């Protein structure tokens, strides 16, 4: 009996994150839905390299929403570039709902497991992944008649517990009943992040500005006043050294305050704007002429 | 097929308006600072939002009308005050021309 | 020549098919059943639909501007909130329930006493909307309404059925206790599409029992 192991990684290429998250920003109201390209290398992971959009259709995330022309047209035209990969998968967002497949999404992945038992079918949530988390979940049905056997009927392997643990917010909708997630592995290599890093990467000109002096000084000025009157409070606390159990007076007045935290962490802040900004002065006085 | 040519035009309109989506309208409450408001929603809860950059700052003073986008739920455009004969008061009758 | 403007036609006849079936895909149902309030200039529309919950359009969608007036009532997609097609208002059913023509012929023989008070009707109404010409060749402008006050049972529903009765006339009735619905925008649209009736047909009285209702 063939079976998924948990050790079995969804490879998807860094341009897949940016297009499928851009897809599913792009309509982020409704329900996005497209095709992935990629390659059943092996048993053992599915690598999918590309992806291109499904146009928006009134019926939504479903089978009908497919349209076989433009999948066809698309993929005879994508062939001729330079890319002859396989229907790999499909993917559909689901704005603010989370990850986790509908019983309309659980037929339109039966009828994607039909060409191939290997079809994929992952969701991204544009909502959520707002921030440096990408809440990006890969599922695959599990059949119904497999219920004589192990569920996830995965083999020896340690993986499966690694990477996450499966969501409260998925679990209820269906997980290790109806489908299975696949741990996700993000094929990120160099060449690719080299070319991602100029998002914000300055330039030459930064790290020689001079910031501007009057700014300079009007915050150089509050952070020392700060300071002094961070200082009275140090003072007060210190040549307090009040001793009934003062290893229990260092933990009932802990609330992030004089002591330390905005102690020295300032001077920490200003010291490094100081020496930063007089180094970069005398660079260019020294460069310049 | 210059009549086909424009109703064409106002088709392919109709097809950029289909990917275009709705803002909920919003009344902006107080100014936090540069890039912070309190925005409530005509019938809704009330959003810690921010402002789009091309948008003037000062516009946006307490009592704006503005139109936020409704999933990153960002200030995109001010809107002029509401006009409605709400008005339970007598200023709307107009004394007549004599 | 003319085989290339056929040509022309028929490449553009199957742009205009595959738009066309684009945006029959994208129409599809449901349509939020929404209200227009109003329309900014700055092509953009802000909408209240039915679920008591506004949402300004940047773009008006697939109808044309013009046609759009404030208070027209349309249909929008559930999710994006866009203006699909405008949708026939016909004065709903209820409305075209109130135009009722079995008028029980409250003759001005089965109202007694309430003499001075017909006559004033009658100079009211009657000619101003029978022999209007004199009317407008005076400058006598005729009220638009009358206000039948007066203690209870003392017979304003059977005088507003009677000037209804011998002085044909459509009679509109429009009753103010019927005019509270708890739905939201009920009663409102429900005066609107009254008056629009009663702008719609020949000559005829919209009639209000017991304005109180609405009043207060
Ligand atoms: N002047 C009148 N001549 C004949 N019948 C009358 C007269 N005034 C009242 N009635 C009769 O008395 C009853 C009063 O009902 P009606 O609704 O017509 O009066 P109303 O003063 O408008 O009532 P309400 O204020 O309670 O709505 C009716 O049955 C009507 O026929
Ligand atoms: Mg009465
Ligand atoms: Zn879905």
């Amino acid at each position: 009996a063939p079976a998924v192991d948990t050790a079995e990684q969804v490879y998807i290429s860094s341009l897949a994150l940016l297009k499928m998250l851009k897809h599913g920003r792009a309509g982020v109201p409704m329900e996005v839905m497209g095709l992935m390209l990629g390659e059943f290398v092996d048993d053992y992971t599915v690598r999918v390299i590309d992806v291109f959009a499904m146009p928006q259709s009134g019926t939504g995330v479903s089978v009908e929403a497919v349209d076989p022309v433009f999948q066809a047209k698309m993929l005879d035209m994508l062939k001729q570039t330079g890319r002859p990969e396989m229907v790999v998968g499909w993917y559909h967002s689901h704005p603010g709902f989370g990850c986790w497949l509908s019983g309309v999404d659980i037929n339109t992945q039966q009828s994607f497991e039909a060409l191939s038992e290997r079809a994929v079918a992952v969701v991204v949530d544009p909502i959520q992944s707002v921030k440096g988390k990408v809440v990006i979940d890969a599922f695959r049905l599990i059949n119904a008649n497999m219920m004589v056997l192990g569920h996830e009927p995965r083999q020896t392997t340690s993986n499966l517990g690694h990477l996450n643990k499966p969501s409260i917010q998925a679990l209820i909708h269906g997980l290790n009943r109806h489908y299975y997630s696949i741990t996700i592995n993000y094929r990120k290599n160099e060449l690719e992040q080299k070319m991602l890093l100029n998002l914000h990467k300055k330039s030459w000109m930064e790290g020689l500005t001079l910031q501007d002096y009057s700014e300079h000084c009007k915050h150089n000025e509050s952070v020392v006043k700060e300071m002094l009157e961070l200082a009275k409070n140090y003072n007060k606390a210190v040549e307090e050294e009040d001793k009934m159990t003062p290893e229990q007076l260092a933990i009932k007045n802990v609330g992030k305050q004089d002591p330390k935290r905005h102690l020295e962490e300032h001077v920490d802040v200003l010291m490094t704007s100081n020496i930063v900004q007089c180094l970069a002065a005398m660079l260019d006085t020294v460069v310049f002429k | 097929l210059k009549e086909l040519t424009k109703q064409y035009e106002k088709s392919e309109n109709d097809l950029k308006a289909l990917q275009s989506v709705g803002q909920i309208v919003g009344e902006v409450l107080k100014q936090l600072t540069e890039e912070k408001f309190i925005v409530k929603a005509t019938n809704g809860p009330r959003y810690v939002v921010g402002c789009r950059r091309q948008l003037d700052k000062s516009k946006l003073k307490p009592g704006t009308r503005v139109a936020l986008d409704m999933t990153t739920l960002t200030i995109m455009r001010y809107l002029p005050r509401e006009v409605d004969p709400l008005v339970y008061n007598m200023s709307h009758e107009d004394p007549g021309n004599v | 020549e003319v085989l290339r403007v056929t040509h022309e036609l028929q490449a553009m006849k199957d742009k205009i098919k595959e738009n066309s079936e684009k945006i029959k895909v994208n129409k599809t149902l449901p349509y939020l059943v929404s209200n227009v309030i109003e329309l900014l200039d700055v092509k953009c529309a802000v909408i209240k639909t039915s679920t008591r919950q506004t949402y300004f359009l940047p773009v008006i969608g697939l109808v044309d501007a013009e046609k759009l007036k404030p208070g027209d009532l349309v249909g929008v997609n559930k999710d994006s909130y866009l203006i699909l097609e405008t949708l026939p208002t016909e004065y709903d059913s209820r409305v075209k329930a109130m135009e009722v023509d079995e008028r029980p012929t409250e003759q001005y023989s089965d109202i007694g006493g309430l003499d001075k008070q017909i006559q004033e009707l009658v100079e009211a109404i009657v000619l101003p909307m029978n022999h209007k010409e004199k009317f407008e060749n005076l400058g006598i402008q005729p009220p638009k309404g009358v206000l039948m006050y007066g203690p209870p049972g003392t017979g304003k529903t059977l005088l507003a059925r009677a000037c209804a009765a011998q002085t044909k006339a459509t009679f509109l009735k429009l009753a103010g206790p019927q005019l509270v619905q708890m739905f939201i925008g009920d009663g409102a649209k429900l005066v609107r599409d009254a008056f629009a009736l009663a702008k719609e047909k020949a000559p005829s009285i919209i009639f209000i029992d017991e304005l109180d209702a609405i009043g207060t």
